[PDB]
């Protein structure tokens, strides 16, 4: 009893000249295969599934420092199709391990960040900055019944915990346990994540870099795309610190208090701790 | 509703304690010294004695068993537990919506200190209504169904007491 | 983050919402003893013995 | 129970309430409890009660039967005649039953019923209310119904 | 400052324990089921247990008030059938504040 | 192995070709009245891959007391393993084990449930051998497909693939062959 | 319950949110005649043509609130927080600009409960809740047809879901079935909005602008449904007896007009007026069940909404070296007759006073727009509640040099 996943991809990037010379376009083609028998945490239980996906991503990046940015912005707009076998191109638990020999979807994303200094900068370059985030996502379907069991969104907590699995996309939402808003049978087909942050660095050096922050997040996710509602969100707040190591990536500590309930239960709210590693 | 529960429960006990000391006819109250804390008192009210006594003179001991009809209520009169739910135990009850009450067996050393003190001074077939402080009830956090720091009021009928259950059940 | 507004609001809701009530009512049932008849037993246990009540 | 006898008869632990139309057909056809026509309950020794707690489906079934009869008869209906015939339309009987369960699905425990049959070991109990309740209201049970009133 | 009690005694016959009633109003202890005739050779040196109370300091009159040897064995043959020629094992139990005073006769 | 175990069809084909056995489609079985001829060793290809032969349709004089919902049915059988050709389970008398009185004295009995979908059945009494060996109360689903085609006191022979076998056949993916000497309506 | 707790939101589409961005939220909502080129303004599409040549503006916003709610001698307060806008804006030509953004239109939020006991001794509890709202996502453009005159349009996707429940629960009862009816209205259609602006060069240093805005009457694609749930509990889902209905929903004709005076780029003052023709809309449903029909006709009924607002901002001596000379100072006040009809008569009447700042980031052209607002809603009949609501409002107009080329 096990679950088998493997795949590969190839991509090609290019700097543009139309809006400005900061824009970069990227195109990528990917392949993946999932192999299973008597497995139970996915809706699929017995069989083998494939997917060919073509992605176009338009991005613009204008920040100064990767590790502690202080000016500029980082915008991304992405769309990811797989061919529509449900239409005339391909034409013709009850029968759910059926019809997903090939899975079908088209996934959309928008992702923007925006860093401003609040005390001049250049002078006393240690500075203090205000950040800002705004992420939206949709996993649409060509056919109402042949919705994809793979590639769905999973939200709540550190986000890193989801990379124990590779058939889903994990989204951090700080202050809410882990994978709390998207439990079994309520996989996310649309999401929204917003949130300010105010940050101050303690030390900036060649080997190690340190900063402390207070946040104000807000996010949600829906099992049904037709009920997407970016003004109905599970709010938060808190404080945290991060560390950059000479020979390792980030490690950091975040505390957050979840304010709203989830599915009528307050069990997942309240004080929570998150332990970030690598990089978000 | 349940605001400042401890202070008002203690005030209820103090009301009974000083009524016994100032009112005419003692306000109907009577009291017993408590052997686990000499100088403290438990307050009770005498009621209609039974008419089917099993003629067992004397009083129960600390380490022997007891058969009772009982009902437990809080200061506001709301139900906690017991064998009966009306204002009297039911035997040969005329009303077809209420059944005849069962009898329950207890060990005097296996119950709260208020019961353990008052049961050692009843004689078979007495009916008493008793008023116990939260110090000698479950106390502090309380059990299931108790809001903590609660003064319970019990209605007790002593039917029988014996050294073992097998000669009593 | 409050989620209650208490009870302020009823009195301006439409009539068919704020008129709904609950109720308890009771009705009388008679009972009597009846003979068993010729029941269909069909059990695998066989009963042997006697006792007096 | 009377007499405090050592080896006396016990109170039936499980009883079934069934519409009198199915009194003998239920056991002859080896049916299981229907939900809309029969119910099972255990004795509550802490209060000396058999309580069924929601028999709404049976009431709706009886109401639907009489309403359908009235709808089919139309203008030639007579309420008194139809209550004078079919006298066991609104009658139920209480029967001691022996109920047995399956043992599998044990760890994810469910305990399905697989056979209901007449209780044939010796046992009895004396219930309140009686035939005198046909005339004297002291000896008559009460049925309690709670509902939502829309005020229309 | 209480004087709660659970007074007990160990196996006289193999696996046989005898139950003691505790009359706190009249301040005395006894076993309802009398010991067998054989027992006067067994309780010649026997062990007391489960003499739990709010504060374990307990003494018996001897002139002196010597402390009980709760962990050690005792000769009880002097204290049998004490209702006439009355010769109870009479012992004193102290409250945790040493203010409240009590005696019990066995 | 995961998918390679579903090669049970190779073993069933081996078990078929090793003997004189002919296959009839259900659309032919239901049109030559209803019989699998025993001189020609016919078997019907039933639903879910069950192959079934009726040796005696049962109750030939009464013809009316067929099986139906809420019945309790007594089964006597001998079970043969397809992958290794071995008698694995039985509750019937044969001289080679005649003196083993525990094995064959009591039958297996099950309740038959036939509501609008999902026919299933539960053992009320398991035979000593099944009760000690397999220890599960769920009837092989392949048996229940045969009831609508037979009457009381019928004799049928079945080949049951893993998808509709019992709790061992479904895990170790093993088809089985049953020589059902008798289906009976339960008395007392 | 992410934008409101006012129990007036049990009627209609809730209460309409004003999509007033940072500068207008402090200036009382005078958004029709404004041409403040440093911040975004979706309320009049003709305003987009004021943006500086090389710039890209990205505005957002939060808001916190504390509603003091009073009625019948009872007093209570309730605190929520919201998300009020997000929008991008950029220039396509020396004479055209475009914007895309995400806005709220109306929200609902209420929980109002109750606990009772009958004379026969039965205790029972009721619970009337509500959740959801209507939202708007838009793409718009504005063009200069003459040196003084600009026109523009917003084309918007317009979707939402409003859910409203009634319950009847019996605490302490051993086993029973709870009754709950959940009426839901999903909507998914489009919305068109039109506007124009004209600027006049008074006295060589001042300027006066006038603006108007219009959106036509519309009928909405929808999925109105009447669910009644029976027997749900902490362990079971109960049964759902759904019921799908042919309801008709609409949006009214809306008109708005205003002006803004401006002097030496140091001072601006202005005032707006708007009217929405809600009482000339044909809401209705067709069904055989009178209870449902009566609810629809009593919950979706309206009166004409009107709004009057005035405001100003002042920026003193912006070239002197002192930070308080760079801060935009803002003030405003407004009056509204909400569209609520409860019983046959009009429900409420509301007032508001607002103030805020315009904090600029040094060595950048980003603006942080901390603002605050006191609003009082007075019930016009004795059985209805009064509200005193207070609200801070954070918002940041990012702004960076974007379309530059060598």
């Amino acid at each position: 009893k096990s679950i088998k996943m493997w795949g590969l991809s190839l991509g090609w990037g290019k700097r543009l000249k139309w809006p400005d010379d900061y824009f970069t376009l990227s195109a990528e083609l990917a392949y993946q295969r999932y192999n299973l028998k008597d497995w139970q945490y996915f809706p699929v239980t017995n069989g083998k599934c494939n997917d060919l996906s073509l992605s176009l991503t338009l991005a613009r990046n204008s920040i100064d420092n990767p590790i502690f940015p202080r000016t500029g912005s980082d915008f991304s707009l992405s769309v990811q199709l797989t061919p529509p076998y449900s239409l005339f191109d391909g034409k013709d638990q009850d029968n759910m391990n059926k019809l997903h020999r090939w899975v079908e979807y088209h996934k959309w994303k928008f992702k923007a960040k925006t860093y401003t200094p609040l005390m001049d900068y250049i002078a006393h370059p240690k500075c203090l900055v205000l950040m800002t985030r705004t992420e939206f996502g949709l996993l649409g379907h060509y056919n109402k019944y042949k919705k994809s069991p793979f590639g769905t969104f999973d939200v709540g907590g550190d986000g890193m915990t989801g990379y124990s699995s590779y058939a889903t996309e994990s989204i951090a939402l700080r202050g809410y346990e882990n994978s709390s808003l998207t439990p079994y049978g309520k996989e996310g087909y649309a999401y929204a994540r917003l949130g300010i942050e105010l940050r101050y660095p303690l030390m900036l050096e060649t080997s190690t870099n340190i900063y402390v922050l207070g946040f104000l997040e807000a996010g949600n996710a829906w099992h049904d795309i037709s009920k997407f509602n970016p003004f109905d969100l599970k709010r938060s707040a808190g404080i945290g610190v991060r560390i950059f190591l000479p020979m390792i990536g980030m490690m950091g500590i975040d505390w957050g208090y979840g304010f709203d309930k989830i599915n009528g239960s307050k069990e997942y709210g309240g004080s929570q701790f998150h332990f970030i590693l690598g990089q978000e | 509703k349940y605001d400042n529960w401890r202070a008002r429960n203690e005030a209820f006990i103090d009301s009974l304690a000083n009524v016994y000391a100032t009112a005419s006819g003692r306000g109907g109250l009577e009291r017993i010294e408590m052997l686990t804390a000499p100088g403290n008192y438990i307050y009770y009210k005498e009621m209609e004695p039974m008419t089917d006594h099993v003629v067992k003179a004397g009083n129960p001991k600390y380490t022997d068993y007891v058969k009772v009809y009982y009902k437990g209520t809080n200061i506001l009169g709301e139900y906690f537990d017991g064998n009966f739910k009306g204002d009297n135990p039911v035997v040969d009850g005329k009303d077809p919506s209420e059944g005849d009450s069962p009898t329950t067996i207890f060990q005097v050393s296996g119950v709260i200190t208020g019961w353990g003190e008052v049961l050692q001074r009843m004689e078979v077939g007495d009916r008493w209504k008793v008023y116990i402080p939260w110090d000698y009830a479950y106390g502090s956090s309380g059990t299931t169904g108790i809001l903590g720091y609660s003064a319970l009021v019990f209605d007790i009928t002593l039917l029988d007491f014996a050294n073992t259950e097998a000669e009593l059940k | 983050c409050d989620d209650n507004t208490g009870g302020l609001g009823l009195g301006m809701f439409p009539g068919n919402d704020q008129n709904i009530k609950g109720k308890l009512s009771t009705f009388d049932v008679t009972t009597e003893s009846v003979k068993t008849g010729d029941i269909y037993a069909k059990t695998n246990i066989g009963y042997i013995g006697k006792f007096t009540d | 129970q009377t007499g405090d006898k050592k080896f006396g008869m016990a109170i039936p632990s499980t009883v079934m309430l069934v519409r009198k139309k199915f009194q003998d057909s239920f056991f002859k056809d080896n049916k299981l409890s229907d939900g809309v026509s029969s119910y099972l309950t255990s004795h509550t020794s802490s209060t000396n009660q058999y309580v069924f707690s929601n028999i709404t489906k049976l009431v709706n079934a009886c109401i639907a039967e009489k309403e359908e009869a009235k709808k089919n008869a139309g203008s030639s209906w007579d309420e008194t005649k139809w209550l004078q015939e079919n006298p066991d339309w609104n009658k139920v009987v209480l029967i001691p039953v022996l109920v047995t369960y399956d043992s599998s699905n044990t760890t994810t425990g469910q305990a399905n019923i697989i056979r209901i049959q007449h209780d044939l070991k010796p046992g009895y109990v004396r219930l309140k209310g009686g035939s005198l309740g046909k005339t004297n209201p002291d000896y008559k049970l009460k049925l309690e119904v709670i509902s939502t009133d829309f005020g229309l | 400052d209480a004087t709660i009690r659970a007074f007990e005694l160990d196996t006289i016959g193999y696996g046989v324990n005898y139950k003691f009633t505790i009359d706190q109003v009249s301040r005395l202890i006894y076993n309802v089921d009398s010991l067998p005739v054989n027992a006067d050779t067994i309780i010649n040196s026997i062990l007391i247990k489960t003499l739990t109370t709010a504060s374990g300091i307990v003494t018996m009159k001897d002139d002196q008030d010597s402390i009980v040897n709760i962990n050690d064995s005792i000769d009880l043959t002097k204290y049998v059938n004490a209702t006439e020629k009355n010769n109870f094992l009479v012992l004193k139990v102290w409250a945790p504040n040493m203010e409240v005073q009590n005696e019990y006769k066995v | 192995y995961a998918e390679m175990l579903e090669d049970e069809k190779n073993a069933v084909n081996k078990f078929i070709k090793d003997k004189g056995i002919r296959i009839i489609s259900q659309d032919e079985f239901e049109k030559n009245d209803t019989v699998t001829n025993l001189e020609r060793n016919e078997y019907v290809a039933l639903s879910d891959g069950v192959y079934m032969q009726i040796v005696d349709r049962g109750s030939a004089e009464n013809k009316t007391d067929t099986f139906a919902n809420n019945n309790e049915i007594c089964v006597r059988y001998i079970e043969e393993d397809i992958m290794t050709r071995d008698t694995t389970c039985f509750n019937v008398f044969l001289e080679e084990w005649g003196d083993a009185n525990q094995l064959y004295t009591n039958p297996a009995v099950f309740r038959y449930v036939a509501e609008g979908s999902y026919v299933y059945g539960t053992f009320i009494q398991m035979d000593y051998y099944w009760a000690s060996y397999y220890q599960s109360t769920a009837v092989p689903a392949g048996w229940l497909l045969a009831l609508p085609f037979v009457r009381n006191y019928a004799h049928v022979r079945l080949i049951v693939p893993s998808k509709v076998g019992h709790s061992s056949a479904q895990q170790y993916v093993n088809p089985y062959y049953y020589d059902i000497w008798t289906f009976s309506k339960a008395l007392n | 319950q992410n934008n409101t707790n006012s129990p007036y939101t049990r009627y209609g589409y809730g209460d309409l949110s004003d999509q007033s961005f940072g500068n207008s939220k402090a200036m009382g909502g005078i958004a029709f005649g404004l041409r403040d080129g440093a911040q975004i303004n979706p309320t009049n599409p003709a305003s987009y043509t004021a943006i500086d040549s090389l710039t890209f503006l990205f505005e957002g916003g939060v808001s916190l609130q504390n509603m003091n709610i009073s009625g019948g001698g009872l007093k209570l307060n309730a605190k929520n927080a919201s998300f009020d806008y997000l929008a991008m804006q950029f220039r396509l030509a020396p004479w055209m600009a475009m914007s895309v953004g995400l806005l709220p239109y109306s929200n609902v939020g209420y929980t109002v409960s109750d606990s009772q006991t009958t004379d026969n001794g039965l205790a029972y509890s009721r619970s009337f809740t509500g959740d959801g709202g209507l939202h708007q996502m838009y793409v718009g453009a504005g063009v200069k047809v003459l040196k003084n005159l600009s026109v523009g349009v917003n084309a918007s996707y317009f979707w939402g879901d409003i859910t409203r429940t009634r319950g009847m629960f019996y605490p302490g009862t051993s086993s029973y079935d709870s009754y709950q009816r959940k009426m839901v209205t999903s909507i998914s259609d489009y919305k068109l909005d039109f506007g124009a602006q004209y600027t006049q060069a008074l006295n060589k240093k001042s300027s006066l602008t006038i603006g108007a805005v219009y959106s036509p009457k519309h009928k909405l694609n929808n999925d109105y449904t009447s669910i009644v749930i029976m027997g749900a509990s902490s362990s079971s889902y109960g049964t759902e007896y759904k019921d799908v209905l042919d309801a008709t929903f609409e949006l009214p004709n809306t008109f708005g007009v205003g002006f803004t005076y401006n002097y030496d780029k140091r001072l601006t003052v202005g005032a707006d007026y708007s009217l929405q023709q809600w009482s000339k809309t044909n809401f209705g449903v067709v069904t055989s069940d009178e209870n449902v029909r009566q609810d629809f006709n009593e919950t979706f009924t309206y009166c004409d909404r009107t709004k009057i607002s005035v405001g100003a901002e002042y920026i003193p001596n912006l070239i002197g070296r002192s930070y308080f000379a760079h801060i935009k100072y803002r003030l405003g006040a407004y009056y509204t007759t909400p569209y609520y009809k409860i019983d046959g008569k009009k429900a409420s009447r509301e007032y508001g006073v607002t103030a805020g700042f315009g904090l600029p980031v040094p060595r950048s052209r980003s603006i942080l727009s901390i603002s605050g607002q006191f609003v009082r809603v007075k019930g016009l009949e004795t059985n209805m509640v009064n509200e005193n609501i207070f609200r801070v409002s954070i918002g940041l107009t990012f702004n960076e040099r974007w379309f530059f080329k060598r």
